[PDB]
């Protein structure tokens, strides 16, 4: 999860530079078109140690994919408005030939 | 589904303009338009699942693009040349994935050329295996990775790096990448928790030395004896390693013993077991 | 015991949030599948479309 | 006798898994006929044929206790050869057989005659090839044994 | 003396099966976080080689005014 | 101006004319005013929730578009137009998956092919159900993800091939399918603990195979056998054999509810389950 949540960095880098490139590209179509019990009562407790592990990486991995959640939120809009952009820049981009 | 007919009549189009064949205006157009022929050409034998031809089919088109004035897409019908070598069990797959980071450094890029370069590393670890060459690869990888501040493959591809380095010879290098990842996991609330083991990895690798420099990171390591994850960074190491000074080569079984059950070892970190223990014995008799 | 049950028991539920997130998750990772595989083909169109752009004005 | 890839099939009834034989289709082989059925190199293994109505042809037909010495089991490749034996020191003279009920729910303490066990034994288990240590299972007066 | 031990028994068990189902649906969380981690492999291609038409298509039409 | 003006609005301007309507051109550059009246109509019939008309409406939005120049984001309509049919009533999203993996294919671009490659699998297994033609799209749509290399789509996908070769009842060919995938996961850390499940599958896969694959297969997996899901997933399948070995359904049938008391039975694992347990019973009585 740390490494998908990572390869959110480049799914950024690719998201901001076509987004660059679509407001710039967006210039030249219009430039050029126009006892075992007693050890039991540690075993239980040897675990209820554990269940310290258990309830702080629960608490903790709940709130990183919320984080990415919301990295997602950046992601969908910039995304889906990149896609009626290209669309649009394309259809203006083969009107063009002649 | 015309495979062949394309291929020759195709023959007098990857032609340059300078003859009857020229005319008015360039032969760029009909080069470019071939591409697409000898792609599709390939195509009609990918489908038929012809890889080790469709491969060779595919460089045409990849070649001619080339040739126009662009290497935007070629490098793209380089990759996808690689992809049939790549799944097909065959080489030559190496020569255009060698192709195409090339010619997207020499684009004036970064990105690609890493991410590329990696699967070369793959290919030349997993399959071809040249390790003195892939290691460099993810080496060079990382080191676009750390100019792109994505330093996740930055890491990535340096734990590729030192987790078979280490049990080649080398355990500084790895110790370099293991204390790298781990002090800039520490920075993180994404990376903190992979950085125990990551410092494990940093603690565990000794020069056959029997001093505590496992131990030595463990006294500058933030184990923080509540978090009892890290009895899986050190409380191993605690154990096993007066072991190893003081004589007691016996004893140092029975921490892998229940080890391996409260954590099922891999390959790595067992044959370690067997290096560190090369170590015992290159103390007592090796 | 009752103690340590209790303990557990707040693992329990916070499992049953982790999977009250994946609820969630699941929908954003099919939505963003759905974009990802749709820009491709726009982007090469219109390189192609571009391709025919750039040979009529050299 | 140059080997034929067979499959591992199963016994068709109960009448052969009573004789030890390696039950075959007419289609192929001969009953009576010996074969030698090889898994691999380190098992080499020596069955009798008889031939079966319900076998299919490219198939070879066991019986639980044969494939439980033999290893086998339905529908695996192995390698069947005629195997013929040398009759001047392999026909059985004398041959030690160790004994038990089969199913431990029939367990009784009644006494068998195994002088007419070993006559019927020899009158069913003729002209058939057994290896130390092969074990199968016989039939006397409705009553399952392993052998 | 007998009632205690099946508390041990009945209590514990059902703490066993606290276990049993945070067990059981963490063997779903791990294979829900897995399952979905591939698709970013999906994204793996469609990120930068959908930026190798971008980038290098405006450098072209950059250049397709000349 | 609304949906069913658009149809017919466009029905004007389809006309391939040759006269001083035409001059020198065709319709050429009319067949894409075309498809833009039918872009904007398949839009907005689906806003009046017509469905139907819909449909053939995004079917008519690419079907001009083909004879332009451009297959490809007419074969994008065409999915999208198979996501007409396929939400409404009627069937015919069906045609146009075949409309868009003849033309994506047909270029090489198979992953977006294939993302609607399942779906047709997809349609073909839950509605016209098809199963071997419906496993005929998963196991090749499988050869395709993996002719991208991605694994675990194609573990997904040959999980509907074997997972219904036990309601195609082919447990010959499910215990061909398991085990390459467990071995596959071996290899992968993010993967092992599904692994055991997945020789598991293999396993259980039984037609009364008494063949020790089922008693091999586990051994193959590297298994520490003290294990926590271990008990749950191999010595239990030990006992079950256990218990056909010995022909006897008594324990056979109360170690499964001794199972299904720590991990709950489902469709498929119950029926695969009780049809081994029919196989005992076939041959204690008869």
């Amino acid at each position: 999860l740390d490494e998908q949540g990572e390869q959110l960095d480049r799914v950024e880098e690719g998201m901001n530079h076509i987004n660059q490139d679509m407001k710039e590209a967006e210039k030249n179509l219009k430039d050029l078109g126009k006892a075992r019990e007693n050890e039991m009562d540690e075993n239980l407790e040897q675990v209820s140690g554990i269940i310290g592990n258990l309830r702080h990486m629960a608490l903790d991995m709940g709130n990183e994919i919320d984080t990415q959640n919301r990295q997602i939120d950046r992601i969908m809009e910039k995304a889906d408005s990149n896609k009626t952009r290209i669309d649009e820049a394309n259809q203006r981009a083969t009107k063009m030939l002649g | 589904a015309e495979a062949m007919a394309l291929l020759a009549e195709a023959e007098r189009k990857v032609k340059n303009s300078q003859s009857f064949f020229s005319g008015l205006f360039g032969g760029s157009s009909k080069i470019e338009e071939a591409c697409e022929i000898y792609a599709r050409a390939a195509n009609m034998f990918k489908m038929a699942k012809n890889w080790s031809a469709a491969g060779n089919a595919f460089c045409q088109a990849a070649q001619l693009h080339l040739q126009l004035q662009s290497k935007h897409d070629a490098a793209t019908c380089f990759v996808d040349a690689g992809n049939a070598f790549k799944k097909a069990d065959p080489q030559e797959a190496i020569n255009c994935l060698m192709r195409a980071i090339e010619i997207y450094t020499d684009m004036g890029r970064f990105t690609i050329a890493a991410k590329h370069h990696i699967s070369i590393a793959e290919i030349y670890e997993t399959e071809l295996v040249d390790v003195e060459k892939a290691i460099a690869h993810y080496e060079q990888s990382a080191d676009y990775y750390k100019g792109e501040e994505s330093n996740s493959s930055a890491n990535k591809c340096l734990l590729k790096v030192a987790g078979y380095a280490a049990q080649l010879e080398q355990y500084q290098k790895a110790i370099d990448i293991y204390e790298q990842v781990g002090t800039s996991a520490m920075d993180s609330p994404l990376l903190k928790y992979s950085a125990k083991d990551y410092f494990f990895k940093a603690a565990l690798c000794h020069f056959c030395i029997d001093m505590l420099n496992a131990k030595l990171a463990v006294q500058k390591y933030e184990e923080l004896f509540p978090a009892f994850s890290d009895s899986r960074e050190c409380k191993l190491m605690k154990k096993l390693l007066e072991a190893h000074e003081e004589q007691n080569v016996d004893s140092y079984t029975e921490s892998v013993k229940e080890y391996d059950s409260i954590s099922r070892l891999d390959q790595w970190l067992t044959t370690m077991l067997l290096r560190i223990k090369k170590t015992i014995q290159g103390d007592e008799e090796d | 015991l009752q103690q340590t049950q209790a303990q557990v028991d707040e693992v329990v539920d916070i499992m049953r949030v982790n999977v009250d997130k994946v609820l969630e998750r699941d929908q954003k990772l099919s939505e963003l599948d759905d974009r990802a595989d749709a820009l491709q083909a726009g982007a090469s169109q219109f390189e192609t479309s571009a391709a025919k752009l750039k040979r009529k004005y050299w | 006798m140059a080997g034929r890839s067979m499959q591992a099939a199963r016994c068709p009834t109960d009448e052969l898994s009573l004789s030890n034989c390696a039950v075959v289709s007419e289609k192929d082989y001969q009953s009576g006929q010996h074969v030698i059925v090889r898994t691999s190199p380190n098992h080499k293994y020596i069955f009798t044929l008889r031939t079966h109505p319900s076998v299919v042809p490219g198939s070879v037909a066991f019986s639980l206790p044969q494939r439980k010495w033999a290893g086998l089991s339905i529908g695996q490749e192995i390698e069947v050869a005629l195997y013929s034996f040398d009759k001047a020191k392999q026909c059985i003279g004398t041959m030690t057989i160790e004994i038990d009920f089969l199913q431990k729910k029939n367990i009784d303490s009644n006494p068998y005659d195994t002088d007419k066990m070993a006559a019927e034994f020899i009158q069913q288990f003729n002209n058939q090839a057994f290896s130390v240590g092969q074990q199968l299972v016989f039939s006397f007066n409705d009553k399952l044994f392993g052998l | 003396a007998l009632s205690e031990i099946e508390t041990r028994h009945s209590e514990i068990i059902k703490l066993e099966n606290s276990i049993r189902e945070l067990h059981d649906m963490f063997m779903d969380m791990a294979m829900l976080v897995e399952s979905q981690g591939e698709m970013i492999d999906r994204i793996e291609y469609n990120v930068e080689h959908a930026v190798d038409y971008v980038e290098r298509a405006v450098s072209d039409t950059k250049k397709a005014v000349k």
